[PDB]
């Protein structure tokens, strides 16, 4: 019932056209996600059966961490480091490289995936506004028959 | 700006100021050396005038060129061309109504 | 081409960088634009300005790791060797930008420039803090002091490298 | 003059009158012909291997400028030509003219492409086949 | 109406399976273009008439013709698949 | 294999185009970075000898601080500031200065540099985007052969 | 081939017409025709002064 | 050749030619780095 209005109903039709953008942007997260999250948990737990957990630790704080909230107490606490500087006098040298791959990580998902996400929504918002604008037109024929 | 700074690094450079200091001391009151540069030969000095002189005429005619093949100027060239034609028409005019006279005193 | 001080292979930073700390393992074996031509080739190639912009990156670089390290390391109890080639370095820093000052453009040439007020900036900074440590070399509170002030170094001193 | 070879023995009287083209225009002052053909650094047949007589007398064969504008194409361009049909018992096979024409033109073609004349390229593009 | 019929018709024939073939490419051609051209008379003189009297426009585009099982010009061009002729102020000022 | 796609293939030609645009970026915050980095570190830990744990902590927290990770807590407890108000009641009255240096900090990283990124990526993405589809156009024979 | 060679004569032909309806084609072409039609008048002033002599000529 | 017989276009870039060692026209035209040529509908369309 937004598209009747001559407002929200053209920005509905551009929504479903940037869509498409966004199909994109999941497949190259998507990529980053899985190959990020089964490298940091075989890399916290490198003495474990799998099971359905190290399933849920592998989509679980990868997927969060782009969206700004850090596991890095929690990280801390998982890594078995007593030290006060955080990934410092740890029992295995393996898991202080937990906090690299994280910095790799962020730097491809926030820094450059979602910045471009932003300039593909901006180059396809100015190409089909004006498309939008007269299929908006038909359908409000459609809406009033 | 990199091209008159002193030559030795930061640290260094209090070597370079003692330097240019014996240099100027040396220069304004022991007077024991001068300054040498090097002069190009009049050969490539002409060499170069005329390289410059030929581009300068080179452009110029190209400039010409390029200025009288613009759709304005081409509109009125054909405008002042057409205004010359009706001169020509009313020279022709001048001497039709001569002949009109002629014949008509030849009768 | 005035850059590079006009030779041929002298194109990148690595090229030059390289060509620079091994002057007599790439400088032969490379295009030239005995005593006679070695001396020859050194003498241009350590008179072209991009050689001298590239001693005073280096050069601005250790001065930046050096105080980055005198301000992470704790204070002694007396005045330490890097301090003493510390103040040795900002003299010069110091003596340049008054050569500069009285000897090339003028005063209100050298205060238009934004990167001349930061120079005087970070002497002042430096001076002023190490001053501060230098009144009273053993009290704990100066040495707080010193080090707070010196924070402000490292943060202009790191910024100016942007020039 | 008779030659020892037999692939540039092989070659029609057209090809040497291209021949002639080439070394007439070549030997005209401050010619591009002369310095790419110098530059190429090859031998007599074409072949990237660098007596001269000969090497210089006939400097301007169709085989060697074939091969110099097939290495300005790509590294693996190799066009091939066959001089066999221009003998006299082929000419009862349909269509052979059109065949030799096409040949000729394209040989003709190059050598305008060559020396920069558009209207003549363009001219000897349009007589013969595969245009694009 | 006629215009905007004309415009379909010729549209839809030039993209069809009886106009395929290498002889009949510039007639297909020419079909496209005298499609356009009917569409624009189509806008065109609608236009003229919001022009001279919108309420009048108004009582032209909601008359039911009986050629066409009587319905009006609006549906037509919808039927049409006219969006030139819909995004018109005029059209949209009827449809609201 | 995404690059035999028509939606996901030009968008990697056009990452791969960026990627100096990153560089770019990743230079200008190296400098603000070890800058407040050294500086921060210096001002909450005056009195400790230099050792790996104060390299670690010139790059551990300020690099994480400009994804919006902020370690106030932390650096409230490292500061030892016994207030309830988040810097008052301190040992050292130049401890203090830590959340000023901060609150310069991410203006610059994330105000500035963050969003002269999304400036230089949407100019970046309209200069090279029909070069990046004829690209596209000459890989696909290329894969296809 | 002759489907190569048809087109190709097509195109040209195309081309040509496409190059001769610019509108820098047509002023430079109304603009030599102007110079034409001048010249066909000092033709005509030509025989114009030609009867002017065999009129003077006459009397 | 695209406006009138798009299946005829598409035998013709197929067509393996003699005089250039037995190889079709997007190949030469690859060989040659025409952008323009291969970013054109009918050679993508034969490509696909
Ligand atoms: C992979 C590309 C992008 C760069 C390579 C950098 C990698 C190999 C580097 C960067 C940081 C490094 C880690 C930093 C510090 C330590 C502590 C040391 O006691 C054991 C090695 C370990 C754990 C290093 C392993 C290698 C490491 C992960
Ligand atoms: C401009 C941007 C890219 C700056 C780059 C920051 C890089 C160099 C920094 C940021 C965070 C850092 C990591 C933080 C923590 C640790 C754990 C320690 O035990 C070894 C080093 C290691 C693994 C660091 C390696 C270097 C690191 C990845
Ligand atoms: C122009 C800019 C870069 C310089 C800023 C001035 C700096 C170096 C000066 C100005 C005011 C100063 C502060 C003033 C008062 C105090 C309280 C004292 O108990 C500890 C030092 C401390 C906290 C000083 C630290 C240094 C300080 C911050
Ligand atoms: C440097 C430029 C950008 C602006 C200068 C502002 C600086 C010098 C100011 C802003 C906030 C200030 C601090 C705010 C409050 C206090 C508490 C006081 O009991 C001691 C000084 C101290 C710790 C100040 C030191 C100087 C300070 C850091
Ligand atoms: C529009 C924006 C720039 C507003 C500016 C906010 C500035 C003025 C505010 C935001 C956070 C503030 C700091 C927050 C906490 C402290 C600790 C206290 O012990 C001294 C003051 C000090 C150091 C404040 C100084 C002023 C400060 C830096």
């Amino acid at each position: 019932y937004y598209a009747l209005s001559k407002n929200l109903g053209p920005k509905l039709i551009m929504m479903m056209e940037m869509m498409k953008d966004v199909s994109t942007f999941v497949f190259l997260l998507l990529i980053f996600l899985i190959g990020y999250g089964v490298a940091a948990q075989s890399l916290l737990s490198p003495d474990e059966d799998f099971s359905s957990r190290t399933f849920i630790g592998v989509l679980f704080r990868p997927y969060f961490q782009i969206y700004g909230e850090l596991f890095l107490d929690d990280l801390n606490s998982e890594a078995n480091c007593l030290g006060d500087t955080p990934f410092t006098e740890c029992s295995r040298e393996t898991v202080r490289m937990v906090p690299f791959f994280l910095a790799v990580y962020i730097l491809g998902s926030n820094v450059l995936l979602v910045n471009l996400l932003i300039a593909m929504f901006n180059d396809t918002y100015m190409k089909v506004q004006e498309a939008a604008e007269d299929l908006w037109r038909k359908q409000n024929y459609e809406l009033c028959a | 700006e990199y091209k008159d700074r002193p030559f030795l690094p930061a640290p260094f450079i209090l070597l370079a100021h003692v330097h240019m200091l014996f240099m100027r001391l040396l220069r304004l009151c022991g007077v024991h050396t001068q300054e040498h540069e090097k002069i190009q030969d009049d050969e490539t000095k002409r060499k170069i005038t005329t390289f410059e002189e030929l581009n300068t005429d080179k452009f110029l005619r190209r400039w010409e060129r390029e200025r009288q093949e613009m759709l304005e100027a081409r509109v009125k060239m054909t405008n002042d061309n057409v205004v010359q034609a009706m001169g020509m028409m009313d020279q022709l005019l001048e001497h039709m109504i001569s002949f009109r006279f002629s014949l008509d005193q030849q009768a | 081409a005035d850059w590079y001080g006009h030779l041929k292979s002298v194109t990148s930073f690595w090229a030059v960088l390289f060509a620079f700390f091994f002057p007599f393992f790439v400088l032969p074996f490379i295009n030239f634009s005995g005593a006679h031509r070695l001396r020859r080739k050194f003498a241009k190639f350590y008179s072209a300005p991009y050689t001298r912009f590239i001693s005073d990156l280096l050069s601005h670089f250790v001065l930046c790791v050096v105080t980055s390290y005198f301000v992470l390391d704790k204070l002694e109890d007396t005045i330490s060797a890097i301090e003493w080639i510390l103040l040795v370095w900002f003299v010069a820093l110091l003596l340049e930008e008054l050569r500069q000052m009285i000897f090339c453009d003028g005063i209100a040439e050298y205060i238009s420039d934004t990167w001349n007020r930061l120079d005087l900036i970070m002497i002042t900074l430096f001076f002023v803090g190490f001053f501060t440590h230098a009144s009273d070399p053993s009290n704990q509170d100066s040495k707080v002091v010193s080090k707070g002030i010196h924070a402000f170094l490292v943060v202009v001193l790191w910024l100016r490298f942007m020039r | 003059a008779k030659t020892n070879i037999t692939a540039l023995d092989e070659l029609p009287s057209f090809a040497l009158a291209i021949e002639e083209l080439y070394k007439r225009e070549a030997k005209k002052p401050h010619s591009h012909v002369q310095r790419l053909v110098s530059l190429s650094n090859t031998d007599v047949l074409g072949r990237h291997y660098r007596g001269r007589d000969l090497a210089n007398t006939r400097a301007y064969n169709v085989l060697r400028m074939d091969q110099i504008f097939a290495r300005l194409v790509s590294k693996d361009f190799s066009v091939n030509r066959d001089f066999t049909i221009y003998d006299s018992k082929y000419d009862k096979v349909p269509g052979i003219q059109f065949r030799r024409t096409a040949q000729a033109s394209h040989m003709l073609f190059l050598w305008a492409i060559c020396l920069d004349r558009f209207r003549m390229a363009r001219h000897f593009w349009l007589i013969g086949d595969q245009s694009i | 109406i006629n215009a905007l019929v004309a415009s379909r018709i010729l549209e839809r024939l030039s993209t069809h399976r009886a106009l395929q073939g290498p002889h009949l490419a510039e007639e297909r051609a020419k079909m496209q273009h005298n499609a356009k051209k009917f569409e624009e008379l189509a806008v065109g003189v609608l236009g003229e008439c919001h022009g001279s009297d919108s309420h009048m426009a108004s009582e032209m585009l909601h008359s039911k013709n009986d050629m066409f099982n009587k319905k009006n010009a609006i549906n037509i061009a919808y039927d049409a698949k006219s969006l030139a002729f819909l995004s018109h102020p005029a059209t949209q000022s009827v449809i609201n």
